[PDB]
């Protein structure tokens, strides 16, 4: 992990001391670079995971999700050199300082060996981010949203503080390893109810709940391209990674105190999907779809199923790919209209043939049709939530319904249809745009031939 | 035959040969709280470093 930590950082004093318009082309090549590296953790022992110190610790869910992480750093960095060129250098390499800085919490909260560990850099992705939404945001409500964002999960990060201490004071040590080895039954007392809430809820309120899902339209509608994948793509993701690390200790108290929650993720998938089919803004809609689909994540954990797990980790990167690709589809337009309303700027496809096609699979991946790992991720669930109980398909299939109708009609609302009349600014899409997006989707293909990779530890 | 003792001899501190035993306890004292046995042993290092949280050292 020192081949992967060490180099990450080692890109700041580079940045900050490159030449006045090398930062770009300096910082993404070595990022590419740093993401091939990170490549190395894929493989993963029919075993224990990879152990490599104390101080950091990979398995086989981690590695995907690293992968995904050090992946990334290129795509915001290819992704932010058209609205932000305008701006001072100095400006432009503090926000290659927030960006790498974000991605060396990342690395280090998913290896953390330690669950209190985890806990404080898992938590500490907040300040770079909300430097992000609140310093280089383009609207007025970006202020309300970083208070949104801030304090929404700051309410639940406490309680999962004091709950872990606890665990130290009354269990020793917190290490993942000692603790899946250590484990005790949870009594139905009234105390481990409320140890259950605490360190589950600081995860829930993570990636959306339905409930505590208000923050998701504030914050990554209002954020900067850059800084709105990872909001959508990795952050959402440590409230999962969360999740299946915490729900060792827990068992069987989330056997019973899991109703209201799985109740609230079922039907609450289906009312922020039906909000997609009758949305107004491009970026609100792709935020509320990956509400949906994060909150079937959630249903995933809680029936704590090898096949539940087994597409789980599939599901949460699959959709951090294709959420992210998606906002990029919303930032194409965003820099030629100079706004986010759907309906301002349909009639693509005519103007604009491929970045047409590049919305085409876009669409269709967010679809979960076969063999799309959305597809993989999702079928996964079904059976897994089937064989808990036979009504959920109902429910289950209800969303891949929704999920069907908003998704053709965000491509056929903007691409299909006569081109707007008044528009005259839409030029020939950047090589910067297509080759980024590229660079999105056909990993998401090529990992379709082996999704061994990507299937998590229970496999 | 008596003489007037001159300043000083009466302030004198002098001793007194006596009978009377010395008192045993003169104090009544009871019986000490033992004290905590002392601190013993080479000062060895600190097993496994600081052992506060994910510290390793
Ligand atoms: C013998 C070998 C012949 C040549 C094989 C060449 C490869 C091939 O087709 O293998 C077929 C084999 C088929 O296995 P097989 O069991 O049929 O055996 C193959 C050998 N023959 C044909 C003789 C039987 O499958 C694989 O090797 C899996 C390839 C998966 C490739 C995945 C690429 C992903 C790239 C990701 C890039 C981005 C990373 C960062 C982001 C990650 C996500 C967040």
């Amino acid at each position: 992990m020192l081949k992967i930590i060490i180099p990450t950082t080692m890109l700041l004093p580079m940045t900050w001391m490159s030449k006045h318009n090398m930062i770009w082309i300096n910082a993404t090549v070595h990022s590419l670079l740093i993401s091939l590296i990170s490549l190395s953790l894929l493989n993963q022992l029919g075993e224990n995971s990879l152990n490599f110190s104390l101080t950091f610790f990979s398995d086989s869910l981690s590695a995907p999700l690293l992968v995904l992480t050090t992946w990334l750093l290129p795509l915001m960095l290819m992704a932010s050199q058209s609205h932000l060129s305008k701006e001072t250098t100095t400006r432009k390499k503090l926000y290659i300082t927030m960006l790498i800085l974000l991605q060396l919490f990342l690395i280090m909260t998913f290896t953390a060996t330690e669950l209190i560990l985890f806990y404080i850099l898992f938590e500490a992705t907040l300040v770079p981010t909300l430097i992000i939404i609140t310093r280089w945001g383009n609207q007025t409500e970006r202020l309300n949203a970083g208070l949104y964002f801030l304090f929404y999960t700051l309410a639940g990060s406490l309680p999962l503080l004091v709950a872990l201490v606890y665990i130290q004071n009354t269990t020793g040590s917190l290490n993942f390893l000692i603790i899946h080895y250590w484990s005790h039954p949870l009594s139905n007392s009234w105390s481990n109810i409320f140890m259950w809430l605490a360190c589950i809820m600081a995860f829930m309120v993570k990636m959306p709940l339905y409930g505590l899902h208000l923050w998701l339209p504030k914050a990554h509608v209002e954020a900067p391209i850059a800084g709105s994948m990872v909001l959508a793509a990795v952050l959402l993701k440590l409230g999962g990674y969360g999740m299946m690390r915490i729900t060792t200790i827990l068992n069987p108290l989330t056997n019973y105190m899991a109703y209201p929650f799985l109740m609230l993720s079922m039907w609450g998938m289906i009312m922020t999907s039906s909000i997609c089919l009758r949305q107004t803004d491009l970026k609100s809609l792709i935020a509320y779809s990956s509400v949906s689909h994060m909150a079937l994540v959630i249903v995933a954990i809680m029936i704590q199923t090898p096949w539940s797990f087994m597409g789980a980790t599939a599901l949460m990167i699959a959709h951090g790919l294709t959420s992210s690709m998606l906002f990029c589809l919303a930032n194409t337009n965003y820099e030629r209209v100079h706004s986010r309303t759907m309906i301002l700027a349909r009639g693509l496809q005519t103007l604009l043939p491929l970045m047409a096609t590049w919305w085409l699979m876009a669409s269709l991946t967010n679809l979960a049709l076969p063999p799309s790992i959305n597809l993989i991720g999702e079928l996964f669930i079904i059976t897994a939530s089937f064989s808990w109980s036979n009504i959920t398909i109902i429910l289950m299939g209800m969303n891949m319904m929704i999920t069907a109708l908003y998704s053709l009609y965000m491509l056929i609302t903007t691409q299909r249809g006569k081109y707007t009349h008044h528009i005259n600014n839409i030029k020939a899409s950047f090589t910067r745009e297509n080759a980024l997006m590229a660079l999105h989707i056909l990993p998401l293909l090529l990992l379709t031939l082996n999704p061994k990779m990507i299937l998590g530890p229970l496999y | 035959g008596w003489v007037r003792p001159d300043l000083g001899e009466l302030s004198k501190v002098t001793k007194v040969k006596t009978d009377r035993p010395l008192p045993e306890n003169p104090y009544h004292s009871r019986a000490r709280p033992e004290p905590n046995p002392e601190a013993e042993g080479d000062l060895k290092p600190a097993k496994h470093g600081s052992r506060l949280f994910f510290w390793t050292m």
